């Protein structure tokens, strides 16, 4: 009641009403999920066209924050875009002068968290409508995956999911997850889990699935340097998703 | 409803605000003054109030300049903020332009200043009426400033408690005092008659009279005691 | 009503309007009739300033005020509130002259005034405006007539009207489209303006009025705005009285 | 109501924030000030519950404002923290500007000024803490004892109890205290202060904190052994007096 | 009700807001720091868990703020992040300014002023967090304190916060041996953690632990957050596993 | 309702109720009386005693604002602290600028100018002091250009000059008695015994000096706050005079 | 003009400072206090630029007293010496300078050793048990260390210091009007007369 | 300018000139070079004429404000130290100060502090400030006695002005004498240097260069 007409006071059972509503706002979104393996990380989402005429191919819901780190969301569409904007800016500032190349995954998550936290702090501000997943790859902690909550807390995970179909996806991932998976194997889990959510439209035109694995000097835009590391992030096209989607 | 009895930033269904309306009330509980003017003079006659007979009575005439001056009827706190402002503008015109500020021109600055507080949600809105006299290049003028900010040029007007009889004196004798020019004596006497009728269940006394006069030949001077027991 | 929707200006109704902006329009209605008539070589502005007592001084209180020396504006609704939109308007006018060394085009002014009204609805701590403003002049492109709503909506007009007696005015303006498809020439429109305000004063009848007319005309006021006063205004008065009878 | 902000008084002339601040005082630990003629003994209740709870590192209930003026306090302990540091920085700053020792009358007046400023404002609330501030200056051998209130009032009292169950101690203090001759013995001033605080602690002399201020910048904190010495002597006299009263009854 | 701004007071002369922050602790995990002359242990319990949760290569309720002082968390985690970062910044100011490590009493004291400041000033929340501070300074040796969500500190030799504080406290003070040992701290903590927690078999992936010692590799202080398999060793001694 | 919550909301009187309530704060406060004569102004006060431990002779209630200016007060000391610190600066700043005494009337204006702040901001007055002042002062001094003048600085309006004025709890009965007992024939000494005569009547405690404190403004003497011995003596002369009549 | 001397003996730190202050061609007084106690067991002698010595001395004294009083136990000579140095290091990068050289001679109770530090006007903290600044250090870097016996006492150091002073008057055209010698030990700080 | 001051047992004698010089012209021959801070404290005017005048009366605003606030007579030390803070802020703005604050109170004995515009507060017993402060020291130091009578102390400061006035190029006018007792400065009249010089020449047997 008054514990989300105001942000000052709390429920006597803990937490603001605003946070529990912010999670409701997450589930009203598309379904996004990530699975970590020991030689890769898959990140996968669906995109609701929401008009036969809408082009969701022109805006994808998998967006590189920096070349080695992509992110997805589940939750409100407008809220995602500004939040992504601030991710690209802070990243250069915070570590592309400290290390002169793009940050650790781990670092950018602690930064993002402070921003989400500050909108839970005071009245006359609202939480963000999303929970994000940030996946990336660095050499200092290896492959990682994270879930970043609009409460202002963040949790690392091996595989997790969020969105409308989260509760179905989570039990599914528990069963099929093993101690060593391949990148290819984790893509083959990722398609099945998301297909539980939406069926009767599943194709790689409507489902976007992409990976964080090894460097691409092909998406780097240069070669001829013995130390160069191209984007750990990589987009599969519509055609490549179909090759994996047949493989099931 | 009267959900608008609190909001000064939110229109009332009539198209008014209640706050502006209550501000007219404040004037009614306020102390009476009668204005009137002619081409070559303007006079303010005001009633001093007291709470007892060990009070030495409230100044109702504030000298704004040596050629302009004002009187009040309503909230004395609100009257102070606007008096400060008003002297600051008349001195500004004498500093930069070696110029007297016109009665009419002063009034348009005061207008923006009322409506600023209406627009805002911060600080009190006004609740005093000022009767303004001056004598500029365009002879004596009489403005009635309202706490709304509406400024009205008349030949005679009145604000304060029981001010509807001053308007009735002035209406009848409207023309008598247009014809008199160059006689400060006559114009002073006319306000005194005026404010006897205005008042009810009171009588005038010597030290209840404060008459403030400026014209073309008369400097800005305030008459008290023996200088106003000649026109009672 | 309740449930917001008028209780703040940010909040929006499910209908597509805002009931706080509707009470501001009611305040324009309550104010005294103003008209503006566009012409094929000028603009004429007229206003009804009613006389409530004869204690007022005639030709000394008006709602006609000038901006530069060639843009006339006249306001209806809450009287000190219309003054203020002109006072800020005047500030906006000056800025443009200093920077570009040119007189302001009337559609340029038209953009700039309506941005002030709109800023006063984006904040719950700022009361909107509650005044319509008829405006126009002669510029580079010739004569133009506009009117601005307290919504923060505006459009160009051939004949415009606002205030309490606006029900008559609107009707006389229409007779004019048919009568003259040039909207009438600027000279004969000063007389047309007076006659209009007289039929409008039949809706205010219990009281007397004072009529002020001003104009700005390409070559019959020489690109400049000046007040219609003198033997000019009295001829306008005589035409009105004659044809009403 | 009139309890919605500090910009509204009630029609009695009260502001309910201040009135609930006075109930706040009563929540936290008790304090007693009692003046002598060469001393002021400023004593306070020390809260302990559990054995774990230390009395080494644990926050003291007496804070040294300077080397000749001290302050003990009563109210919320969390609230009183901001108040403690502020009063010490101001203490040093007096001496930076002027180069003079910290005047007691100035010190209370400024400190109650901090509280007043918040009360004056509506956007910030004051502390619910009332203090006792006792001291001497090198230029005075005439003792001063002051009080602050959560409103922004400063007062002078000969002798005072504030904080937890002040009321009963308050009447005991009146009778014994003489304004004729306040306790000239220093030991007896401490002993009175022990008797007063005795009432509110129940059993304790590891829960009684006594601290003593004397002229020309002498400050002491009295060890646990000395606080326990008072109790043995004070129980012997209270009991003795009681036995005697019952003998007066037997005689008649 | 009093709920609108923190610039108000309830009739207890406290604020209802402070009570609401209090309650925030008692729906989070349980936290225990036991001090001994030979080292201080910090322990926290995880309030989420899964088998696809990464918690074996990470901690979340244990931060070192400098290489001589560590903290445990009980409360919401969203509240925690902001104030940890500020304590750590204050430590490195101390290091920069004075050329030495901060005392325990100040570092806590600052943090306590800051919590109270959000109560004191504005309509901004109190931050419902209780942190256990276990530190070293060469003035009062080992020092164990905790900080209140109201914003005050009190010294200790053992304390529990979190969920079921009362239940935990009685159990800790019963088995407190008066010289104490870091090895007994470590042993006591697991036992006490078990009974509050709603699992009957406490486990190392469900555990966060740091032990602080200067009593071995003397003349210097070395603080060690334990790795998962070591936590398993100490569990086997207490007979839980 | 929405009238006692807000400093920017007037009620059907056209007033604030913030301003109203602050009068009742003064009536809470102890009785204080000032009586002007042409010999000097005499400022008397009441203090209270409910404890034998309360030292009431070691804190002030009559204060020196300059070297010929004194003030008595009633209401909260919190509201009084701000007011007197302010008023100290105004007199001091005057001696800087001109190298002359402050006049009595102008000191009154400054105190009522602080009083005006009840809220947060305003155009033509920045407000930083967010409540009404629940204190008044009787302001007494001497200028040479008039004489001795005695004023009441009102926190709720503008200032009213008096020849004798009572404030506080017992203000009501004191005011009637001063009309029938203030006269221009009454010497310095008579002025003292008059204040104590009224003072006791509305006191709920015996007339004694531990609950009283007189002072005078004599320019010749500078502003003098009295000793306890002088007041004690005078309680005795008061009772012997009235014993015999 | 304006000298400050320092010797660390194995139980005390002995700071000396000139009694002379010259503004213009005029010696203003032959008795001038030019050394202040930061706390009752740590002493700062100071010398340097015209009237900066006065403003800076009182500014530094007040801060150390606040921190000693705040902690409720006086800070080490090690804490004190970084702080003073850091104020100076900010100032030369700020728009207003202070260029005041100082010595901190404290008795450290924390580890029981006397501690003489040399803090530069530049703002450089370096530990040296024979430090000295301005034009003094041109003569006493060599005089102290020639006669310097690796263990020292309060007795030994005072005769050697007196001697140092006796050289300075002779080979500078200056007048220091003697020097006051205040001795920093475990019993606090005291004034003792010397040449 | 020659201003000088010295403490003695019976109080502080402050002897000043009256000569104001601007260029090689004389600006005035009447100007009191003692600013009366309050009825217990005297400061002096040497250095900038403007600076010393404003800041010492301002100094007077602080003194008055202190008595009103606390109802205790200000210390000699409290005032000087405050003018030390005030002049430092306005340092680097072409400011000048060459003032001696003197007073004798029941809690501190006679005390004199030198204030300089560089933030200097210097303790002494004998001070001289100005251009011709040097001449003031030579005569005054050598005939200085702490145990000295009022009539004689007066004579000594007078003679310090007379020899200093004579041989300097910026001084003379008249000799204005003030003696600060515990009850503040007492004026001791104005003695023109011109006439005065001649009676003292005879009495002493000094100033052997002129015969009239």
């Amino acid at each position: 009641d008054r514990y989300s007409f105001s942000l000052t006071t709390f429920s006597p059972s803990g937490k603001l009403g605003q946070i529990d509503y912010a999670l409701t706002a997450v589930k009203q979104g598309v379904t996004s999920l990530g699975i970590k393996a020991t030689n890769g990380v898959v990140i996968a989402t669906e995109k609701k066209s929401s008009s036969p005429l809408a082009m969701s191919e022109t805006l994808s819901k998998v967006s590189l924050l920096t070349p080695d780190i992509g992110a997805v969301y589940s939750g409100m569409g407008p809220d995602y875009r500004v939040l992504v904007d601030k991710s690209r800016k802070v990243a250069h500032t915070s570590y592309k002068r400290i290390y002169g190349e793009y940050p650790p995954t781990k670092l950018l998550v602690s930064e993002v968290a402070k921003i989400m936290q500050e909108a839970t702090q005071s009245g006359g501000v609202r939480p963000f409508g999303v929970s994000l997943l940030i996946a990336g790859h660095d050499e200092f902690n290896g492959f990682s995956l994270y879930q970043v909550d609009p409460s202002g807390s963040y949790f690392p995970w091996k595989a997790t999911a969020i969105g409308k179909g989260s509760v179905a996806a989570k039990t599914f991932l528990e069963k099929r997850w093993n101690d060593e998976l391949e990148l290819e194997d984790a893509i083959h889990i990722a398609l099945l889990t998301l297909k539980e959510s939406v069926e009767g439209e599943f194709n790689g035109d409507t489902i976007e699935l992409a990976i964080i694995g090894d460097e691409n000097p092909d998406l780097l835009g240069y070669t001829g340097i013995p130390t160069d590391k191209g984007p750990r992030f990589r987009k599969l096209t519509s055609q490549e998703i179909n090759d994996r989607l047949e493989a099931l | 409803r009267n959900n608008y009895d609190g909001d000064t930033v939110t229109f009332s269904p009539t198209g008014r605000l209640f706050q502006v309306e209550y501000a007219l009330e404040a004037i009614k509980q306020g102390s009476v003054t009668v204005g009137l003017r002619s081409n070559t003079h303007a006079v303010l006659v005001a009633l001093k109030r007291n709470a007892d007979e060990l009070s030495s009575y409230q100044k109702k005439i504030i000298k704004c300049d040596e050629h302009m001056g004002l009187s009040l009827a309503g909230l004395a706190p609100d009257a102070r903020v606007l008096s400060n402002y008003l002297r600051q503008q008349c001195n500004y015109s004498s500093l930069v332009f070696n110029r007297k500020l016109a009665v009419e021109r002063a009034g348009h600055l005061l207008c923006d200043k009322a409506q600023k507080n209406t627009q805002s949600y911060g600080g009190r809105p006004y609740g005093v009426g000022l009767l303004i006299i001056g004598y500029d290049k365009s002879g004596a003028h009489l403005l009635e400033f309202q706490p709304s900010g509406n400024v009205t040029e008349l030949y005679g007007t009145a604000i304060g408690a029981r001010s509807q009889g001053a308007k009735t004196y002035l209406e009848r004798t409207l023309d008598t005092f247009i014809k008199i020019d160059g006689n400060p004596d006559e114009l002073i006497k006319a306000g005194v008659e005026a404010i006897s009728q205005s008042l009810r269940d009171e009588s005038l006394t010597v030290d209840n009279l404060s008459i403030a006069i400026v014209g073309k030949d008369t400097p800005f001077t305030i008459y008290d005691g023996e200088a106003v027991a000649k026109y009672i | 009503i309740g449930t917001g929707y008028d209780l703040s200006n940010s909040v929006f109704s499910p209908d597509g309007r805002n009931f706080q902006v509707e009470y501001a329009v009611k305040a324009v209605e309550n104010g005294t009739t103003s008209i503006g008539i566009k012409c094929n070589d000028g603009v004429v502005f007229a206003v009804e300033k009613l006389i409530t007592s004869k204690l007022l001084v005639p030709q000394k209180n008006v709602k006609i005020q000038v901006v530069d020396r060639h843009i006339g504006c006249v306001y209806s609704g809450l009287i000190p509130d219309g003054r203020h939109l002109v006072n800020r308007g005047r500030e906006e006018a000056a800025s443009f002259k200093k920077l570009y060394k040119t007189p302001i085009p009337i559609p340029a002014f038209a953009d700039r005034l309506g941005q002030y009204v709109q800023a006063h609805t984006l904040y719950n701590s700022v009361r909107p405006f509650g005044v319509s403003t008829i405006f126009g002049g002669v510029d580079k492109n010739g004569a133009h007539l506009y009117m601005l709503e307290p919504s923060g909506s505006y459009w160009g007009y051939k004949g415009a009207a606002t205030g309490k007696g606006r029900q008559s005015a609107k009707a006389e303006l229409e007779k004019l489209v048919d009568h003259h498809p040039e909207g009438l020439s600027a000279r004969e429109a000063v007389k047309q303006a007076a006659k209009i305000i007289y039929l409008a004063h039949e809706d205010n009848k219990e009281k007397d009025f004072e009529l002020e007319i001003s104009w700005c005309s390409l070559s019959e006021t020489n690109g400049l705005h000046k007040f219609v006063k003198g033997d000019l205004l009295q001829e306008a008065i005589d035409f009105a009285q004659k044809e009403i009878n | 109501g009139y309890d919605r902000a500090l910009s509204i008084f009630s029609p009695d002339g009260h502001i309910f924030q201040v009135e609930y601040a006075l109930e706040a005082v009563k929540r936290g630990t008790c304090a007693v000030g009692v003046k002598g003629k060469n001393c002021v003994v400023l004593g306070c209740e020390r809260r302990s519950t559990l054995k774990l709870q230390d009395t080494r590192i644990t926050p003291s209930k007496v804070s040294k404002i300077d080397s000749h003026v001290v302050l003990s306090f009563s109210g919320l302990n969390a609230d009183s923290r901001i108040l403690i540091e502020k009063a010490r920085v101001e203490a040093q700053s007096h001496r930076l500007t002027l180069e003079d020792p910290v005047t007691v009358e100035y010190l209370t007046r400024y400190v109650a000024g901090v509280q007043q400023r918040y009360t004056q404002s509506g956007g910030v609330r004051p502390f619910g803490v009332s203090t006792l501030i006792a001291g001497f200056d090198p230029r005075d051998d005439e003792p001063k004892l002051y009080q602050t209130e959560p409103s922004g009032i400063y007062s002078s009292w000969s002798a005072q109890t504030i904080g937890r169950n002040s009321k009963t101690v308050r009447e005991f203090l009146e009778k014994n205290y003489d304004r004729k001759e306040p306790p000239a013995t220093v030991e007896e001033c401490v002993k009175l202060t022990v008797r007063s605080l005795l009432e509110v602690v129940q059993t304790g002399a590891k829960n009684i904190e006594i601290t003593v201020v004397k002229p020309d910048s002498d400050i002491v904190a009295l060890s646990s052994e000395e606080i326990n010495q008072y109790v043995t002597q004070i129980e012997q006299e209270k009991q003795e007096q009681q036995e005697q009263d019952k003998k007066k009854k037997s005689n008649h | 009700r009093y709920d609108s701004r923190t610039t108000i007071f309830s009739p207890e002369g406290r604020l209802y807001q402070v009570e609401y922050a209090l309650e925030s602790i008692s729906h989070a995990g349980t936290a225990i720091g036991i001090m001994a002359s030979d080292g201080i242990v910090l322990a926290a319990e995880r309030k989420v868990t899964s088998t696809l949760l990464e918690q074996d290569t990470s901690t979340e309720k244990l931060y070192k703020l400098n290489d001589k002082i560590a903290v445990a968390v009980a409360g919401l985690t969203a509240d925690a992040e902001i104030l940890i970062n500020t304590a750590r910044i204050h430590a490195q100011n101390y290091l920069k300014t004075y050329n030495e490590d901060i005392p325990v009493e100040i570092l806590v004291r600052r943090l306590s002023d800051i919590k109270q400041g959000y109560t004191q000033h504005g309509g901004l929340r109190p931050f419902g967090v209780s942190f256990i501070y276990a530190g070293y300074d060469d003035r009062y040796g080992y020092q164990l304190y905790t900080s209140n969500p109201s914003g005050n500190y009190t010294g200790w030799k053992a304390i529990s916060v979190g969920a079921n504080t009362s239940a935990a406290q009685t159990l800790l003070q019963m088995d407190y041996k008066d010289d104490m040992k870091v090895d007994d701290a470590i042993e006591l903590a697991l036992k006490t953690l078990s009974k509050t927690t709603d699992s009957s078999a406490l486990t190392y992936d469900r555990l966060e632990f740091a032990t602080i010692r200067k009593g071995a590799n003397d003349g210097e202080v070395y603080q060690k957050i334990f790795k998962p398999q070591e936590i398993k060793d100490i569990l086997v001694k207490t007979g839980i596993t | 309702s929405e009238y006692d919550r807000g400093v920017s909301t007037f009620s059907p009187e056209g007033r604030l109720f913030q301003v109203e309530y602050s009068l009742e704060a003064i009536k809470l406060g102890s009785t204080a009386i000032g009586i002007a004569t042409k010999e000097g102004v005499v400022l008397g006060v009441e203090k209270r005693a409910t404890s034998p431990l309360l030292e009431s002779d070691s804190i002030e209630k009559i204060v020196e604002i300059d070297r010929h200016i004194g003030c008595a007060m009633s209401g909260l000391t919190a509201d009084a602290r701000s007011m007197i610190e302010h008023a100290r600066t105004a007199a001091v700043t005057h001696n800087l600028y001109y190298d002359e005494d402050i006049n009595v009337e102008s000191l009154t204006q400054s105190v009522c100018d602080l009083a005006l702040r009840f809220g947060e901001g305003a155009s033509g007055e920045e407000r930083l002091m967010s409540r009404p002042f629940g204190v008044a002062l009787l302001i007494a001094g001497h200028d040479a250009d008039d004489g001795y003048q005695l004023f009441h600085a009102e926190p709720s309006g503008t200032f009213y000059r008096y020849n004798a004025k009572a404030i506080g709890s017992g203000s009501e009965g004191a005011q009637a008695e001063l009309l029938n007992e203030w006269h221009s024939s009454l010497t310095l000494k008579e002025a003292e015994l008059l204040v104590l005569k009224i003072l006791k009547q509305v006191m709920e405690e015996k007339l004694d000096e531990n609950n009283a404190q007189l002072s005078c403004i004599t320019k010749q003497d500078g502003f003098k706050i009295y000793d306890n011995e002088k007041t004690a003596e005078l309680i005795k002369e008061l009772k012997e005079k009235e014993a015999a009549e | 003009m304006d000298i400050i001397l320092g010797i660390r003996v194995q139980d005390s730190v002995i700071l000396a400072s000139s009694k002379a202050v010259t503004r213009g061609i005029s010696v203003l007084k032959d008795s001038d206090d030019k050394t202040r106690q930061l706390s009752p067991h740590t002493l700062m002698s100071f010398a340097g630029e015209a009237g900066d010595t006065v403003q800076f001395a009182e500014y530094i004294q007040a801060n150390i007293q606040l921190y000693s009083i705040r902690e409720d136990y006086e800070l080490s000579p090690q804490a004190v010496s970084s702080f003073v140095r850091q104020e100076l290091a900010k100032s030369i990068r700020s728009r207003r300078p202070y260029q005041v050289n100082v010595l901190i001679g404290g008795y450290d109770k924390k580890k029981n050793k006397p501690e003489l530090y040399q803090i530069d006007y530049l703002g450089t903290k370096v530990e040296l048990p024979y430090g000295a600044h301005g034009y003094s250090g041109f003569y006493t870097f060599s005089l102290l260390d020639h006669h310097y016996r690796p263990d020292m006492t309060t007795e030994e150091g005072l005769d050697l210091l007196k001697l140092c002073v006796q050289e300075l008057e002779k080979r500078m055209p200056m007048d220091f009007k003697g020097v006051i010698v205040k001795i920093v030990d475990k019993d606090g700080i005291r004034q003792v007369d010397d040449f | 300018t020659t201003t000088l001051a010295f403490r003695f047992q019976g109080g502080i004698i402050v002897a000043v000139d009256s000569r104001a010089t601007a260029g090689n012209w004389v600006a005035s021959q009447t100007v009191k070079k003692v600013i009366e801070i309050n009825p217990f404290l005297l400061g002096t005017m040497a250095g900038g004429a403007a600076d010393c005048q404003f800041w010492e009366t301002w100094l007077g605003s602080q003194c008055r404000l202190h008595e009103l606030r606390e109802k205790e007579r200000i210390s000699v030390a409290a005032a000087s130290k405050i003018l030390s803070n005030l002049v430092y802020q306005y340092k680097g703005a072409g400011l000048s100060m060459g003032t001696m604050i003197c007073g004798y109170t029941r809690k501190e004995g006679p005390t004199i502090y030198y204030v300089d515009s560089d933030g200097t507060r210097l303790k002494g017993d004998i001070f001289c400030v100005g251009s011709g402060q040097t001449f003031a020291y030579g005569v005054l130091d050598s005939n200085y006695k702490w145990d000295l009578s009022v009539e004689d102390a007066l004579y000594l400061g007078k003679r310090s002005i007379l020899a200093a006035a004579h041989r300097d190029a910026y001084s003379g006018g008249s000799v204005n004498l003030y003696h600060v007792t515990e009850d503040g400065w007492i004026y001791h009249g104005n003695h023109d240097v011109g006439e005065l010089f001649w009676k003292v020449k005879e009495e002493e047997g000094s100033f052997n260069n002129v015969i009239g």
